[PDB]
């Protein structure tokens, strides 16, 4: 890494079963410059002004009950030792319940988050998702989670 | 609760359907986010091991590296069964195929993570 | 703020009604290095690059007939006088009148906008909807509006 | 441009025919500082980490039999591996159900955005791309976008 | 055009649902993007004071900080109603309950803001 | 393949539909993505020029400059029709006017880039 600034650029884990696992291992994510990936969570090294951002990509087959789908980014203080939610985002995709001999068609849901914010050092960062059985991160650059000192 | 149907002799290059229906408690009736249902194997005197995966809900796979492309696993809502398409068979997908069930979301596609089994059926690929 | 760049980060207020009125007077919102917040639009201090950015959620529960929800960040010259539309989005979650009988199923709507413009001191950025009826600022981090010289 | 920085936003051509042709010619349309625009993609003059992004709007009225499978992506080609990665990618599937024979076609409206920070070489070129231009909308500013920053 | 229904005795601790009918000209009818719909109370020689607001197109809804998570607004568009769900009733919401309508979007949530009404329900609540 | 219906005599400021219907092979079966219809216009002695575009699958279009907001090209899926809907017409919009089709998306809208075309038919803006 050439620049100076703390930066992160993590990767859903495609390997992961059943839950939202933030990797920086694989070619195309970073973790430079202090940021640190803990427990699925983002470390913020120093304080200043940070752009947070996240995307996550949903998908199903037809549909059952109202599904209703969230990602949020949420800030946990070092001090206050709260949970914030800083960006928030939800979808809820089906419009009818699929009638008893129709055909499954795969849908499709990505959603993006993103923002500048005032950090603390030692603040910790959180993209999450409620629905772990919606989520697709089959291929690559399509759920991610990212932090730019600026 | 879990029972398979298909199976048997099929000819290597060959295809077979497998199917998982649920008796007694259906598939839509969860008391989590939804029941996790997978397809696993295990061939004569070699571990249990995991061939494909579905949600009740979503209907999102996962597939063993081995199967993946050549087998598909799908629901069937109104029928409440999970069905295992296999094609390009080989000798060594012989083995008797296992449905298996959680109601949740497993964290692992460990044989572990699932409580619930059917009985099983005997895959045979050979001339 | 320890940085020296331009920054704002507002957010709709959640105790407006039947309007997106932009605030930046509550926690993890920002106004610092000279950007202001005038009528509802963000004043540019200086010239430069700025990425700009805004998120709305659209919340709806069924469908009345046609349904077109827009999403535009304009750019309001201090020299032309005149309103541009640097970035822009439509959604139209509704297909047809939901039937008389039909269940009125909660659907969620979010729209993302985002980029890098070259702008002038004085220049006033607005965020818009068309839909204040479908818009949904109920809880923190679903609406805001944001840009940070570069 | 005041700044030192490489950058570009560039915009899709409202007069090109079935397809997504990006744009500096245009009104608060950047290309600065080294960043080239060749063969539909951004050229990366200098290494460093750079934010991406991009936007495209798909429209349709009604839906057909058909199932629509709506793509967008951001990719990097690299100077020296030569080959094409995905670095940002999103799908859409707008048709539910096949428009009633003698119901009336109403519009249906799809935005993607894509966005991440990236360490890019000197050389690199950058892809953004869509499957369907048949399902673009590129009718109106601001709608379809593509850009770049160095920080 | 606005008549309210429901309401009448109910003991504290219990709940009691308020319905609100557009006759005439219907809720679907509207010049504007839609029809604003709000529940207001005036309790005896006090001022009137919003309880919730719902719009007839989307169904969102605003609550006054007392009634936010024990009552409910909702649009039922076949029987052209808006019906109010007030739970966890205690003496001092005994008052005479309005309904109020706007062909348009309100930019406040004051009684000046509504120029229709109906004639109003009371709304007792004792032992 | 393409026949175009409609046109004739119209009085200045008037309006005509046009109709443009696929024989044999309907819009509805292509090998690519769509088929793009697209109208044409020949005065005499003129060159053969672009009026609109329509995408058979999504109903996306594109008008020639003088055309755009007083004409409108749609698409009839249970007709299997191509209309262009003329209006506030002009003696110089008198010309033959051609439906031509494409199985694909081209990406001009030169005379050039359709290989079918229907017969054509007459157009006359006159008191």
């Amino acid at each position: 890494t050439p620049s100076d600034k703390p930066v992160a650029h993590v990767v859903a884990n495609p390997q992961a079963e059943g839950q939202l696992q933030w990797l920086n291992r694989r070619a195309n994510a970073l973790l430079a410059n202090g940021v640190e990936l803990r427990d699925n969570q983002l470390v913020v090294p120093s304080e200043g002004l940070y752009l947070i951002y996240s995307q996550v990509l949903f998908k199903g087959q037809g549909c059952p009950t109202h599904v209703l789908l969230t990602h949020t980014i949420s800030r946990i203080a070092v001090s206050y030792q709260t949970k914030v939610n800083l960006l928030s985002a939800i979808k809820s995709p089906c419009q009818r319940e699929t009638p008893e001999g129709a055909e499954a068609k795969p849908w499709y849901e990505p959603i993006y988050l993103g923002g500048v914010f005032q950090l603390e050092k030692g603040d910790r960062l959180s993209a999450e998702i409620n629905r772990p059985d919606y989520l697709d991160f089959a291929e690559s650059g399509q759920v991610y989670f990212g932090i730019i000192a600026l | 609760q879990l029972q398979e149907s298909g199976g048997g002799l099929v000819q290597p290059g060959g295809s077979l359907r497998l199917s998982c229906a649920a008796s007694g408690r259906t598939f839509s009736d969860h008391s989590g986010y939804t029941y996790t249902i997978g397809w696993f194997r295990q061939a004569p005197g070699k571990e249990r091991e995991f061939v494909a995966r579905i949600y009740w809900s979503s209907g999102n796979t996962y597939y063993a590296d081995s199967v993946k492309g050549r087998f598909a696993i799908s629901r069937d809502i109104a029928k409440n069964t999970v069905d295992l398409t296999m094609n390009n068979l080989e000798p060594e997908d012989t083995a008797v195929y296992y449905c298996a069930a959680r109601d949740g979301i497993p964290t692992s596609r460990s044989v572990e993570s699932y409580n619930y089994w059917g009985q099983g059926t005997q895959v045979t690929v050979s001339s």
